[PDB]
């Protein structure tokens, strides 16, 4: 009864969010077409948070689809899962934004933004009650950063109390994609950090390197990615969904996580991510889980929290499990490396707990880590940007769809504070 | 939805373009006769209610000859016979012939049609336009074409697939002097203008397809492969889709410079193939190897500013990331200071089809590499000195006077070349 | 501190001449703590020190883009800061006559700038809802206050004190550690925008001015609203405590400089010179004289 | 012709940043929103709006008026903005409004000066 409006923006996002909405429905038993295949009650107790129930037994997504070209929602909906959105939520414009933030924010995301708005208001409007919406994208294109950018500000200035959740894929340290990457994440960031109110960075050479070394597949295309997202996706809100032993939504976890208002941004990883060889040889423990967790290999972020201070970390655990053990687990992590975490908290710990576990696994845990080491990501973006704008190159491009120049040394100051902020938590001494 | 109108110049416009329909016609299963046994198609042909596609392409030449080899020929029964446009007198290797005096009528009629072309698409990616710098027909009316095209449609992406002259081989007396003015034409309407040179063209033949007599069918087929690849992101689904638009956001850093070199790989015959493993790291290096540019122009002597990569058939991401890594890491690969990436990788999931009667191999990955770098003002270095050396003694100029132009147009041509080498030369130094 | 500096003298009128060096409007006044030498930052772009006593104008900046809205001086003297529409804060030396140095994160309007009481670090406050603390020997942003919805308008330093207070057109009044970056106390009460705010010298009171002429004067120990002097329907602009005095001297867009008393609220002086507005008004050091700025291109020395 | 561009690229004007008078005009008068940056808070209407309705609250409602960033509704605004200020014999020039509409660098600007001199007595700020 307490909902949440997904949206999805963007190539990247979209595929995330096909692939989590293919995971949620596998989880509370909903076949392509609908109909509720699950044989399990607690499927169905709380599937108003994500799912409305049409006129028959089907069940519809409530989430939203937004994009600049057709093609990526057309993968969309021919996929596996492509029927189960409504069509109407399917919000996409004809012109595709250029890998131009400011395509996709000020001169095409405007028009079609008030279509999206519309969808967005409609669906809230049906929840009951609404913890908030949650935003899937990347960091780095046109239509999805700028886009879900001022999809963002729209939403928080209409809804400022309900939840912003954001799961941003920041472009990746090592192996850029496009050109105009630190530029797009640049103008990205920076509404983010004022809009958003909870942030979850993925890198994908982050992802590479987890499907590399853990999971030791040869070949990961895309999808494996956007299965280890939606995994992490859904173990984030599965407290909302199905009965806990100790219970905690989304905005327990933003209190318990988010000291002060600007360090909203986070690193997520999923347990227990086996490779298909070694299932047999590890053996399913609180103490396993743990141990996959704070380890900085798992981490889907490209900082390795070695570098930083832990400010704040959840642990949302899934399984039939001793809250002794869990919690003896984490108090053990956090005294043998007191020095990875902020003395003046006593405890940087939120341990939750749900007795539903993901499908095929006795046992799970996703972890939400706010910690300085973010910081040397922004930090290296800022080193691309600042490059790229000391010469000023391709910044023609956005300053034809009207833009002040003014506008992206605003946006490199905020980055720039809120790297100072990281590092001033960082090393900040107790008394 | 995806519509890209093709303009074909010149006898080298047209010679490449029966290479890139024959392709496309290949790729897209379409039958000579103009329908085949979705919407896939839609980018380079509208289909009827017939099911009888017709390409969205114009053939404009001042000489009947080429253009009626093309009605002649198998592809009679594909194109339109309206945007099939022939002249009565050529053009005469004279860049003031196919500007001023002969080209008006042309052009205007070319104009009229390519308003018809447009008006039939929904969406407009852009023109892509196919001529030959260095012929009066190719550079006079290909220029005028594209002054009245910026003019008229305004913001629409314009490729220019020109081929200027070779460093030392030539088939033109006058083709400085019209390469100069072309080149000064175009510097301001062209959005992308892509360099292609005949020399290097037959040197990747002669020493990749082991053809000791390279000819205008290879070249074309080489540029026709090269263009499929370019546009493959737009008919063909695949991860990292990148578009007409993208390639001047992601290649472009300012509007002057945007001339770009290009490379294709695996360039291997049959005979040759399926004795190399031609994985994704390899064909990623020769790409980037200089013998493998389509200009006579040492990528060494310059530095990088961009690369748009397009990857075609079996590549996975994680190899394109591989390959690019390396690259960075490559030390004789140089990079501008002030571009950190400058790379803009793109995959596409349909390999590369073979045309039957080709040298190409039917190989299942090809990288189209597309470069902006500032090696690229070396080509117009040596024609800045072959042109002023025939300009001292005012040769041939008669020849261009007689048709209505001044000295004065051939020295801004040249002062704004000057200017462009002086860019170049801007944008390499910190 | 138990220090009793008698400034009971505010009904006398103008002593000085009205000196009009400026060709627009003066919009700040910055007193130098040895001489009394003052600093005119009018929105002429340019900022003039004037030796006061003779009305000489000892030296003109110039190099501001747009309109100068605030302006201060270093502990000693040392530099000028002036923040302007330009959404530049510079520092000015006076040895060498030209800007030290510009710094250009703040991308609206400079409302107004301060120095610390050390004088090390600077607070800039701007249109764009931030407080930026700038360190001097670093020359960057060290740290920025954020939580303004509305322009922050006035900016004042509690009397040597890490605390910072300032006034926003959001109806508010927030104080502020800069050691800490955290908004320690927010004044409510205000129904229009703040146009300034300003410390008593001992830091006992903080009076805060509106949009419709109201000024709330808060006491910063107990924080509680103490008094309330309700002024005419003009806007409030600029005001200014006596040194150990019980008169705040308050500037408004009627024309008048008026002297309410902070004890009951009741007008003491009412100075007409200025013909249309008065934008800022300020003590004396020793209390010797008033003086003040306004819209009539003239900053004019009172008592 | 020397040309000041940097291989083509022009940067984009450098703006005035209003008027000390008009900016605290604006922020003196109750408004929803706050002119942070000009262009864009004005591009809308909806403070512009806001503005007409705190002078004349019987004949100009918020509820007429939609803080939407698309053309159509900012077009729907300017116009009715438009249609009310022929009625009572305000300016608001056309050219102005397309400016603001678009985005056009000091067109805002402008905008907004001439509000300050229809509204606040004709007070003329002075300038050099
Ligand atoms: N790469 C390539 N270049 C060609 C080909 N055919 C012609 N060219 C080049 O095109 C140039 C002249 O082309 P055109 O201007 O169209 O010749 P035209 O049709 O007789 O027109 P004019 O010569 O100007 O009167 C020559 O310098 C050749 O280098 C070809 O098949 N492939
Ligand atoms: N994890 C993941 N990342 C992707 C996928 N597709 C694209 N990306 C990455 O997302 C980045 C941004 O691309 P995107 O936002 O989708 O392009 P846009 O839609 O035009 O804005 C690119 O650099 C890609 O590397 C995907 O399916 N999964």
């Amino acid at each position: 009864m307490r909902e949440i409006v997904h949206i999805q923006g963007g190539q990247c996002g979209n595929q995330i969010g096909a692939k989590f909405w293919e995971v949620v429905s596998d989880e509370h038993g909903i076949d392509p077409t609908g109909t509720y295949h699950g044989d399990s009650d607690l499927q169905l107790e709380r599937i108003n948070v994500y799912f409305n129930e049409a006129t028959g037994g089907r069940y519809v997504p409530r989430a939203i689809l937004m994009d600049l070209e057709p093609g990526t929602m057309d993968s969309v909906r021919s996929g596996p899962y492509g029927q189960i959105f409504r069509p109407d939520n399917f919000v996409f414009g004809q012109t595709g934004a250029g890998n131009n933030w400011a395509k996709g924010h000020y001169t095409e995301g405007a028009e079609l933004i008030d279509s999206v708005l519309d969808v967005v208001r409609k669906e809230a409007e049906s929840c009951d009650c609404l913890q908030g919406f949650q935003v899937c994208h990347s960091l780095g294109g046109g239509t999805g950063s700028g886009m879900g950018t001022l999809l963002i500000s729209k939403i928080r200035e209409e809804y400022p109390d309900r939840m912003m959740l954001t799961f941003s894929v920041v472009p990746s340290p090592k192996v850029s994609d496009t050109v105009v990457e630190p530029y797009n994440a640049t103008l990205s960031v920076h509404q983010l950090v004022e809009n958003a109110d909870e942030c979850m960075v993925l890198d994908n050479e982050a992802l590479y390197d987890i499907c590399f070394r853990t999971l030791k597949l040869t070949t990961p295309t895309f999808g494996d990615l956007n299965h280890l997202i939606s995994a992490v996706m859904s173990g984030i809100t599965c407290c909302l969904r199905f009965p806990g032993q100790l219970n905690a939504d989304l905005r327990k976890l933003a209190v318990n996580l988010i000291p002060f208002p600007r360090l909203h941004f986070f690193m997520v990883g999923f347990t227990p991510l086996t490779s298909r060889g070694s299932q047999q040889y590890r053996a399913l423990t609180v103490p396993e889980l743990t141990q996959q967790m704070w380890d900085a290999k798992n981490m889907m972020c490209a900082a390795d929290p070695r570098h930083g201070r832990y400010l704040t970390a959840s642990a949302l655990f899934r399984g039939r499990m001793s809250t002794k053990e869990v919690d003896e687990q984490m108090l053990n992590v956090q005294n043998k490396n007191s020095s990875y975490f902020v003395e003046w908290i006593p405890n940087n710990v939120k341990s939750s707990v749900c007795d539903i576990p993901p499908k095929g696994l006795k046992m799970s845990a996703t972890f939400i880590g706010n910690s300085t080491a973010i910081q040397e990501m922004f930090k290296r973006v800022s080193e691309q940007f600042t490059a790229m704008f000391r010469r000023k190159a391709f910044l023609h491009w956005y300053t034809g769809e009207g833009m002040d120049e003014m506008e992206f040394t605003e946006a490199e100051s905020n980055m720039n504070d809120l790297v100072s902020e990281y590092q001033q938590y960082q090393d900040a001494s107790a008394e | 939805m995806r519509e890209v109108i093709s303009i074909h110049i010149g006898q080298a416009g047209i010679q490449v373009g029966n290479a890139c329909w024959e392709l496309y016609c290949l790729e897209h299963g379409i039958q000579p006769d103009g329908q085949m046994p979705d919407d896939a198609f839609n980018t380079f042909f509208s289909e009827t209610g017939a099911g009888k596609h017709v390409p969205r392409c114009i053939f404009l030449d001042l000489e009947p000859t080429v253009v009626d080899e093309v009605r002649t020929g198998t592809y009679r029964q594909l194109f339109h016979p309206e945007q099939l446009i022939s002249g009565k007198e050529d053009a005469a290797n004279n860049f003031a012939r196919g500007h001023y005096t002969i080209g008006k009528e042309i052009v205007d009629l070319a104009l009229d049609r390519i308003r018809k072309l447009a008006d039939n698409c929904t969406g407009l990616q852009g023109f892509l336009v196919f001529n030959a710098v260095g012929g009066g027909t190719g550079s006079g009316l290909g220029s005028l074409l594209l002054e009245r095209l910026s003019v008229d449609y305004g913001k629409k992406s314009k490729l220019g697939f020109t081929v200027y002259p070779s460093p030392q081989v030539s088939t033109a007396v006058v083709e400085p002097y019209n390469s100069v003015l072309s080149t000064h034409s175009l510097l301001e309407h062209t959005d992308v203008a892509v360099m292609l040179d005949n020399e290097a063209i037959y040197d990747i033949c002669r020493r990749s397809l082991d053809i000791e007599r390279p000819t205008y069918t290879n070249l074309n087929r080489l540029i026709a492969q090269v263009i499929s690849s370019l546009t493959a992101s737009l008919r063909f689904d695949g991860a990292l889709n990148v578009d007409i638009t993208e390639f001047q956001t992601n290649l472009v850093p300012y509007p002057r410079i945007h001339f770009m070199l290009s490379s294709y790989a695996p360039i291997i015959s049959a005979e040759k193939a399926y004795h190399e493993q031609l994985s994704v790291a390899e064909i990623t290096n020769a790409a980037f190897e200089p013998a493998s540019m389509m200009v006579k122009c040492d990528p060494r002597h310059g530095k990088y500013m961009a690369c748009c990569l397009m990857y075609r058939g079996d590549v996975v991401p994680k190899d394109v990331n591989a390959s690019v890594a390396t690259i960075k890491t490559k030390r004789t690969i140089q990079f501008v200071d002030w571009c950190p990436t400058g790379f803009k990788c793109g995959i596409n999931y349909q390999p590369p089809t073979v045309v039957p009667g080709g040298d190409l191999a039917k190989v299942q990955r090809a990288v189209c590499m597309i470069s902006n770098s500032t090696a690229i003002g070396e080509i117009f270095s040596r024609l800045d000195h072959k042109f002023d050396l025939m300009y001292a003694k005012r040769a041939f100029v008669h020849w261009y006077v007689g048709e209505g132009m001044e000295e004065g147009e051939f020295s801004e041509a040249r002062e704004d070349l000057a200017a462009l080498e002086k860019d170049f030369e801007e944008v390499g130094a910190e | 501190a138990d220090l009793e500096f008698p400034a009971a003298p505010v009904k006398m009128l103008s002593l000085n001449k009205t000196f009009k060096g400026h060709l627009l409007s003066v919009a700040n006044l910055a007193l130098h703590p040895t001489k009394p030498i003052l600093v005119t930052a009018s929105d002429d772009k340019t900022w003039k020190m004037w030796h006061m006593p003779g009305g000489d104008l000892i030296m003109c900046g110039e190099g501001h883009k747009d309109w100068v809205a605030g302006v201060d001086f270093h502990p000693a003297g040392t530099c000028l800061a002036s923040g302007g529409g330009d959404s530049a804060v510079k520092i000015w030396d006076f040895e060498k006559q030209r800007c030290v140095t510009t710094f250009t994160d703040h991308k609206q309007a400079i409302w107004s700038v301060r120095f610390h009481h050390l004088g090390e670090v600077v607070a800039s406050g701007s249109l764009d809802h931030t407080v930026r603390l700038w360190d001097l020997p670093a020359g960057k942003c060290r740290m920025a206050l954020r939580g303004h919805v509305d322009s922050v308008n006035d900016l004042a330093w509690q009397p040597f004190s890490s605390s910072l207070a300032t006034a926003s057109s959001d109806k508010t009044v927030s104080v502020w550690d800069a050691r800490a970056g955290l908004c320690t106390q927010t004044y409510y009460g205000h129904q229009n925008s703040c146009n300034g705010v300003s410390f008593n010298i001992l830091g006992t009171q903080l009076a805060s001015t509106d949009a419709d002429g109201v000024v709330k004067l808060w006491d910063t120990r107990m924080t509680a609203e103490v008094a309330t002097i309700n002024t005419g329907k003009h806007p409030a602009n600029k005001s200014c405590f006596d040194r150990s005095g019980q008169v705040l001297a308050v500037a408004c867009d009627d024309g008048k400089v008026k002297a309410y008393s902070t004890t009951d609220g009741v007008l003491q002086a009412e100075l007409a010179g200025h013909e249309d507005a008065v934008q800022a008004v300020l003590f004396d050091p020793a209390g010797q004289y008033l003086v003040s700025c306004g819209s009539d291109n003239t900053f004019r020395l009172w008592s | 012709q020397e040309d000041t561009t940097l291989f083509g690229y022009e940067s984009p004007p450098d703006t005035p940043a209003l008027h000390r008078d008009v900016l605290k005009w604006v922020q003196g008068l109750d408004l929803s929103q706050s002119l942070k940056n000009c262009r864009r808070d004005v591009a809308n209407g909806f403070l512009v709006a806001e503005i007409f309705s705190r002078y004349f609250p019987a004949d100009i409602q918020m509820h007429s008026f939609a803080n939407a960033a698309s053309s159509h509704f900012k077009r729907d605004n300017w116009t009715q903005l438009q249609a009310f200020c022929g009625r009572q014999g305000i300016n608001l020039p056309g050219d102005l409004v397309e400016g603001c509409v678009q985005g056009v660098h000091g067109a805002a600007i402008a905008l907004l000066e001439h509000l300050y001199e229809a509204f606040t007595g004709k007070k003329v700020p002075r300038l050099k």
